[PDB]
């Protein structure tokens, strides 16, 4: 949800295997549908 | 990285795609227009048999014996070393 | 010069024969030094076949017509009572190596 | 001579692969990339040529 | 004119449209251009068995229809 | 020194693959090698091993395994490609044992280990093959004496 | 008469498509739902799809409302024959419940294999009466007032296939010695059939067997005159062999 | 990526309880959920 | 006759496995690897002036994903080869500064990026 | 007949879809459900994952949340099948207890592995009858009504390979002396396929050795038309070797 998906355009819970809706935000698990290398430059934070 | 793209495989895959194109304009252009649509070559979607009797108005026995035959021309051996080694 | 053999029981050049006191490699140097002549054009196939113990030599070859081995006195092999040599040899015409 | 060096064939066709499928589809020795990558992983003597 | 005659050449036996008789005459004895008919003389076609005057005269009306002609002819 | 066989030696090289189970399934040493002409396999004995004494020569099979699963994502020019052809029904990914580029050799022995029979094996998999193949490299450019 | 079972339900493709019902024809109706029984028939119980039929029955050019034409047909026809016969399988249709010997074809076929085993075991007479009871099964020309490509598909290969039957038959009554109907049959075939030049050869041995030379040579030059006329190719080696076996007066074929 | 067209998208603007409005995409065709995360505080 | 032998000394690659941390190309004899192109290899090419092989060696040939594929589809096609890109492990270097809490950004003559 | 042993449950494939529970039919249902019967019998046992199944039936566009469309399916196999001859692991669908003649295409490589061994032994009988059995598994068209464009793909394959056996079939029965059925099967085949070049150089075979020229080169100047007017090219170099040596006569190969 939060670095990106892992394989090319899936997301979490399985669904939305297909190429032509990306750029969609999936509704069950958050997962944007896109290139697995977009995980090289996506970085999160840790609240203390 | 199983993930790293191989140059050899786009490469590859870019002349499928020009080689497919060029064959399609091989054949006659109803045939192409029939086949662009029954696997949905041109769109990201495949046509059912039905689907397409509407804008062109034929049958489904003509449109499955139109469609079979393009099949059985393109399996010909002819228009076979073009994509055997393409797999 | 031989340019290609074949032994019975033998399916490539690194295993042993059994019954032999050395390997088939060494086998494969004995028969370079082998030398024969043939005045036919097309590859000949000679027969060598030995049993029992004793000492084969380039004088137990079975040459066909047109093909003689010229020093009979060369050692190919030593053979125990449980020696078992079927080989042809083939030979053909050359220059060079 | 001076400016000269002597690759191996295995080398120089690893190193300059590429070009070779690109001269092959221009020569037609092959129909297409993938059939010249297929002779060059053969290696035939076209290819050294 | 070179590639008027080169095109009429490199064209094969099917392109002739007659009879299958003379047809299988021809590819029998292996001929399966028109040039190499034009290279034949009189004495190469005329010795061919099963080959009757009714095939030759075809033959040349069909070659005049093409507008040329036999060697020394 | 190269025709009287001087200074030549013996080189056996020794590289192994294994069959394991993993999530998708289990890979097996097997004959039907897909999408490949039927000369590559014509070396092959029943089981998917290399006959001993076959010469082979860079990218040739040795022992021929299939990946149980690869993902499927089929591109309609695939498809309908696949379509054209036609394609084994099980999906399965060559993955199977090849000479490395630059080695020729003669397969001199093989050996087979199998988790069904009272071999061990380390845990998850349940085929190990190991082939031995030889060469004799004669003397040439470039060696070091 | 002797395999007139009751209650069998029989059928008849080698001549005109008719169905028999303890030796009653039934009303098959129309030429076209006849042509539909024929395909389904012809397959000798295999099934097949509605798809298939339509293409293979119906042409490059079937109207738009085929579907419905079919099945009605196939509808008239479970009127007409029983219910059980023809069953509905995977949207598709077939004909099912078909005794061992109730179709002609079927039962020529399997007359053929033994005659084809009567003669390698050496029974000539057996083989013969078999192929003789079972060429008495064809009721003149093959699916008469049947329409379609297929029609004439399979009405071309069972010619041809009586063609050979006969073809054989002619051999080895030749072979038997029985040469006086066979050359009057041989005749009518080469008059009929002037394609198949087996039967001219045939012809030959028949001839040469008989004891008249000229005539023979007559015929050979006749159709040594038409392979060149409308054909031009060469004779055959095995032709040109038999010829001149025949002029040397040959004694192991006399 | 040639000759793809993009499923229709449409804004949805979610708030949260500190003030902070961000805008991200929804597919047409896909359910809007009244519920989801903040992107600045993660709150509701 | 020693060891160090000629018919596994030979090595060479043209496009073969890549490393995984960072996209160069990865090394070793069995794993078709590329030779090193270390630092004073830099510094020569730096001494002889020229700037384009080098860039390229460092952008062209390696670490640049959208430069590597599209290079081999130049030379198999035939047409010239693409302008560099900028290599995959300085936005690695970028991405580790930026977690050590240093505001590492790159702005351009009219602005950021 | 003689392998029906006792608790024996029979699938096929090369036909229609149907299940022999010891000589009773079982329903195989909806043409999906048949299609997913299939989909699991021509991967020989793999627990294979529901996205997969999914695709196999449908392809690029399955409705949404039809994955418990595919439980139902799955439940309405294991109520009219046994409960353990299908058995789930990790979401992954699996028949299992499949013996030795269960299925046709595992008997149908069997039969054809056993005929390339006769092939390979020189024997000419027993290979004859392993493809006369063989020629038997097939009922109609293969995998009869059944959705989904993997069907279709196993579909051509499976047709392919027919295709194949049968030109086999059709060799070893010109070179054993086999010639009247098999120009009968040639000419059926070419009135069904018209566009395989494969079967004609067959034909021209079967006719240059069975008495037949005029027709056989007749077929060939129609192939060439077709092949002009539907390709614009050029027929392969072995056809027109083929013709060639037959244009000569050479009475070698007899
Ligand atoms: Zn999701």
């Amino acid at each position: 949800k939060i670095f990106g998906p892992t394989r090319d355009w899936e997301c979490y819970c399985g669904k939305y295997k297909r190429v032509r809706f990306k750029g969609i935000i999936c509704e069950r698990c958050g997962v944007e549908v896109t290139r697995a290398k977009v995980r090289r430059e996506r970085m999160g934070h840790i609240e203390l | 990285d199983s993930e790293a793209v191989v140059p050899a495989d786009a490469v590859s895959f870019t002349l499928l795609q020009e080689q497919l194109h060029s064959v399609l304009d091989t054949l006659s252009e109803r045939e192409a227009g029939v086949v662009s649509m029954r696997f949905g070559l041109t769109d990201g979607q495949p046509k059912t048999l039905d689907e397409i009797g509407k804008v062109y108005g034929v049958t489904r026995e003509r449109i499955r014996q139109i469609e079979s035959k393009t099949m059985s021309k393109l399996r010909h051996p002819s228009r076979s070393q073009v994509l055997r080694d393409y797999l | 010069a031989v340019t290609s053999i074949r032994i019975d029981g033998v399916l490539h050049e690194f295993t042993t024969v059994p019954g032999v006191k050395e390997d088939v490699t060494d086998l494969i140097l004995n028969i370079k030094q082998l030398v024969v002549s043939s005045e036919h054009d097309e590859p000949v196939v000679m027969y060598l076949r030995k049993q029992g113990p004793g000492l084969v030599t380039a004088a137990d070859i079975a040459p066909p017509a047109g093909v003689e081995v010229h020093n009979p006195d060369l050692v190919l092999a030593t053979l125990n009572g449980k020696g078992k040599l079927e080989m042809e040899l083939t030979v053909e015409r050359g220059r060079g190596y | 001579k001076l400016h000269q060096c002597g690759l191996p064939k295995a080398m120089a066709l690893e190193l300059f692969k590429p070009f070779v499928m690109k001269r092959l589809v221009d020569l037609n020795h092959a129909q297409n990339i993938k059939s010249a990558k297929r002779m060059v992983e053969r290696g035939r003597t076209v290819v050294y040529d | 004119t070179d590639a008027a005659l080169a095109a009429d050449l490199a064209l094969p036996i099917e392109e002739l449209e007659l009879t299958v008789r003379s047809y299988n005459c021809l590819k029998r004895e292996g001929i399966h251009s028109v040039g190499e008919l034009v290279a034949r003389s009189e004495a190469d076609l005329l010795d061919i068995r099963n080959f009757g005057a009714k095939s030759i005269d075809e033959v040349k009306a069909k070659l005049a229809g093409m507008g040329l002609a036999l060697k020394d002819s | 020194l190269v025709q009287d066989d001087v200074l030549s030696s013996i080189h056996i090289e020794e590289h192994e693959v294994d069959a394991r189970d993993t999530k998708l399934g289990p890979e097996e040493i097997t004959r039907d090698i897909p999408n490949v002409s039927e000369e590559v396999l014509a070396d092959l004995d029943e089981r998917g091993i290399i006959r001993i004494g076959a010469e082979v020569v860079a990218g040739d099979i040795l022992v021929g395994k299939v990946t149980p699963k690869g993902e499927t994502e089929l591109t309609p020019e695939e498809r309908l490609l696949r379509a054209i052809f036609g394609e084994k029904a099980r999906e399965v990914r060559d993955t199977s044992l090849k000479v490395p580029h630059g080695e020729i050799g003669k397969v001199i022995g093989v050996r087979v280990f199998d988790r069904e029979e009272g071999d061990e094996l380390p845990p998850g998999v349940n085929q190990l093959v190991r082939v031995y193949v030889a060469q004799k490299r004669k003397i040439t450019d470039g060696d070091k004496l | 008469a002797e395999e007139e079972e009751s209650g069998a339900l029989r059928f008849g493709v080698l001549g005109p498509v008719r169905a028999w019902r303890d030796g009653e024809t039934l009303a098959t109706g129309s030429p076209q739902q006849r042509a539909l029984l024929a395909a389904l028939l012809l397959r000798e119980g295999r099934t097949a799809t509605a798809g298939e039929l339509i293409d293979a029955l119906w042409g490059e050019e079937p109207p738009s409302q085929a579907l419905a034409a079919v099945r009605t047909y196939a509808s008239r026809l479970r009127k007409v024959l029983d219910p059980g016969v023809l069953v509905s399988e995977s949207g598709g249709y077939a004909v099912r419940g078909l005794a061992e010997g109730a179709l002609d074809l079927a039962r020529a076929q399997d007359l053929a294999s033994a005659a084809e085993k009567a003669r390698s075991a050496g029974d000539l007479c057996h083989a013969r009466d078999l192929l003789r009871r079972a060429l008495d099964l064809w009721d003149g020309e093959v699916l008469a007032g049947v329409p379609g490509p297929y029609a004439q598909t399979q009405r071309v290969r069972l010619g041809e296939w009586r063609l050979q039957l006969l073809e054989t038959r002619l051999d080895m009554d030749l072979d038997q010695g029985c040469h006086a109907e066979a050359v009057s049959e041989l005749t009518a075939l080469t008059a009929a059939h002037p394609l198949r030049e087996r039967l001219r050869e045939l012809l030959m041995l028949a001839l040469y067997r008989s004891g008249r030379q000229a005539e023979a040579l007559a015929v050979y030059a006749d159709t040594r005159r038409l392979l060149a006329d409308e054909l031009g190719v060469d004779p055959r080696p095995g032709l040109q062999e038999l010829q001149q076996r025949i002029l040397q007066a040959d004694p192991a074929l006399a | 990526d040639r000759g793809i067209d993009l499923a229709p998208r449409q804004a949805v603007e979610y708030a949260c309880e500190k003030g902070h409005r961000f805008e991200m995409p929804f597919s047409v065709e896909a359910e809007i959920p009244p519920e989801w995360e903040c992107k600045v505080c993660g709150a509701q | 006759k020693l060891h160090h032998l000629v018919d596994d000394k030979l090595h060479a690659r043209s496009t073969g496995p890549y490393s995984m941390i960072t996209q160069q190309p990865l090394g070793g004899k069995a794993q078709f690897g590329g030779q090193r192109f270390g630092e004073m290899e830099v510094w020569a090419l730096e001494a002889y002036g020229a700037a384009y092989a080098l860039q390229e060696l460092l952008t062209i040939k390696s670490d640049d994903v959208t430069g590597r594929v599209k290079v081999y589809e130049a030379i198999v096609k035939g047409e010239n080869i693409p302008e560099p890109g900028i290599p995959e492990s300085f936005k690695v270097l970028i991405k580790e500064m930026q977690s050590l809490c240093l505001n590492v950004e790159v702005l351009s003559s009219d602005g950021m990026s």
